[PDB]
């Protein structure tokens, strides 16, 4: 993931304005809600039988906040996504055994929750900088895989 | 499958959507280009640019099709045979770019229905988008 | 799809398999944990190691299963509807571990049927599995 | 891909027996055939429209051969994949534009020719390391789009 500084700068000025309490929580939710089979990984969270209590459960917003920590840490540091994920990818590798097709929903479902939050200023150009991060966030993360 | 629940969601949101249909499809069609190089791939004859005539004629079309669905949304193999056959038999267009086009769909209804994109129809969405999917890669399969 | 040669190919290729068919599933089995590791997940339960009775046994529940399979080929929704729940909705498997069991399988079936393992028959025996994998994961769509 | 002793051992008794002739031929006409969007790249190859035009074509044989080449010097070289494949890396996302989802399929179908051609010789584990080998090639071929 090289970016060019147009690209660095179209994701940059996004991820400043992100609501990092937020956002975060709204991917896993969406993730749990729309790719029902990882919430195998989840059940300790309790109750996520319909969207609303996926939405509505603490446990759902503070994990999808230490995940949108480490995205802003892949976004620190794009030069070495690999350095930067290598205790990560040991966890969901080694340990959980997550596929990492997994990783690129996880991402996808980022995007759209970036462009559900940031209407028209997700730009086509801001989405195709923003799918080169998320790539290369889902392969660092598997990089223990490889 | 597709639930009585998906089947009001979708409905509902392409209502929404409405008279914008193939504006959302040229949008959709030019966040998979730049998002997904590969695809283009498919597409020699088109010139890419913003302002192509042709993504925003092809747009349309694909609109049109995923209309044709909503609208037929019980009996879809038939409602799409022809294009099962253009598309898996004719051009060959690799399964993998059907996840890729409905993702850069729902990024689009994402951008342009912040009421509408709950989590519950987002859902719906995209297991419309994967029925599709399914259909249109049917002769391969 | 599957056209009606595909169907001839895989009741002849099921025909040779006979009454290995169990074996070939314990088989399959044992070679999806060792080469995907990642699928193990959903066994903590048994005992994976190369004599284990428990790999014995569910190789012959899935052998039967697909056998049900070909022997319902043109209703397969229905004859694996109960499977459908039991994979979607219970167990909510992770539907790219249907494309590694079915890899699996293939490489079985070429371990064992070096006559009937055809580029033709390969073909067909892949849509067979692939078609297994959308009734399998349908719930999901 | 790090590849224990044993798994090293199993890979490379059973690759020196190989045809290598042979079964490049073998797998690439098996992924035209099998996953026929992929013939698109091959047009040029003439006429591929049954199975028997397809194995018989001697273009498809020329090119399973090369291919194998490679896959000969990835196992002559699992501890930089990457450094030896750069320039095959280039090509296939750069130049060709490729979705690295077939590089697995041509893994996969290459463990399908060679359990066809090899049989109760290529056990569970002989596979096991394999699907390794052939995931790392996988892998390095899609640097570039990393
Ligand atoms: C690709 C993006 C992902 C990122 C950035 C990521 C990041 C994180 C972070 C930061 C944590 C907290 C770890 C800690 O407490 O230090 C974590 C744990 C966890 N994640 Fe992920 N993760 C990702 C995807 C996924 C996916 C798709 C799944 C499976 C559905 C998964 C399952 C989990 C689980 C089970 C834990 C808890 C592990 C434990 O407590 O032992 N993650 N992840
Ligand atoms: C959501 C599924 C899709 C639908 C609804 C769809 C629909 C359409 C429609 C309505 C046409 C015109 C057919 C005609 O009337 O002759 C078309 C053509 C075509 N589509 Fe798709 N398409 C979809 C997915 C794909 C994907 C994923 C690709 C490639 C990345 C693709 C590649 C093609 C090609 C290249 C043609 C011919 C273009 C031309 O010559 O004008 N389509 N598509
Ligand atoms: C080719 C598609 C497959 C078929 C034919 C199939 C068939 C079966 C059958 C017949 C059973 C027993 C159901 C019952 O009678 O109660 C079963 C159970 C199960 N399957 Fe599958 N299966 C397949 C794919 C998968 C995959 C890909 C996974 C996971 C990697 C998986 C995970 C499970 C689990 C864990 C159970 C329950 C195990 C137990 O508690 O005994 N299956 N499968
Ligand atoms: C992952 C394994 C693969 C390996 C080891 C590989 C290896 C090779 C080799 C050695 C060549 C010959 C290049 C030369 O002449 O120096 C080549 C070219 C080519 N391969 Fe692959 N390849 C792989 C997969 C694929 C896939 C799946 C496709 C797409 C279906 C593809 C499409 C082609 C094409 C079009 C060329 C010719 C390029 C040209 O002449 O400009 N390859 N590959």
């Amino acid at each position: 993931v090289h970016l060019t500084p147009e690209e660095k700068s179209a994701v940059t000025a996004l991820w400043g304005k992100v609501n990092v309490d937020e956002v975060g929580g709204e991917a896993l939710g969406r993730l749990l809600v729309v790719y029902p089979w990882t919430q195998r990984f989840f059940e300790s969270f309790g109750d996520l039988s319909t969207p609303d209590a996926v939405m509505g459960n603490p446990k759902v917003k503070a994990h999808g906040k230490k995940v949108l920590g480490a995205f802003s840490d892949g976004l620190a540091h794009l030069d070495n996504l690999k350095g930067t994920f290598a205790t990560l990818s040991e966890l969901h590798c080694d340990k959980l055994h997550v596929d990492p097709e997994n990783f690129r929903l996880l991402g996808n479902v980022l995007v759209c929750v970036l462009a559900h939050h940031f209407g028209k200023e997700f730009t086509p150009p801001v989405q195709a900088a923003y799918q080169k991060v998320v790539a290369g966030v889902a392969n660092a993360l598997a990089h223990k895989y490889h | 499958v597709l639930s009585p629940a998906d089947k009001t969601n979708v409905k509902a949101a392409w209502g929404k959507v409405g008279a914008h249909a193939g504006e959302y499809g040229a949008e959709a069609l030019e966040r998979m280009f730049l998002s997904f190089p590969t695809t283009k791939t498919y597409f020699p004859h088109f010139d890419l640019s913003h302002g192509s005539a042709q993504v925003k004629g092809h747009g349309k079309k694909v609109a049109d099709a995923l209309t044709n669905a909503v609208a037929h949304v019980d009996d879809m193999p038939n409602a799409l045979s022809a294009l099962s056959d253009l598309h898996a038999h004719k051009l060959r267009v690799d399964p993998v770019n059907f996840k890729l086009l409905s993702h850069c769909l729902l990024v689009t209804l994402a951008a342009h229905l912040p009421a509408e994109f709950t989590p519950a129809v987002h859902a719906s969405l995209d297991k419309f988008l994967a029925s599709v999917s399914t259909v249109l890669t049917s002769k391969y399969r």
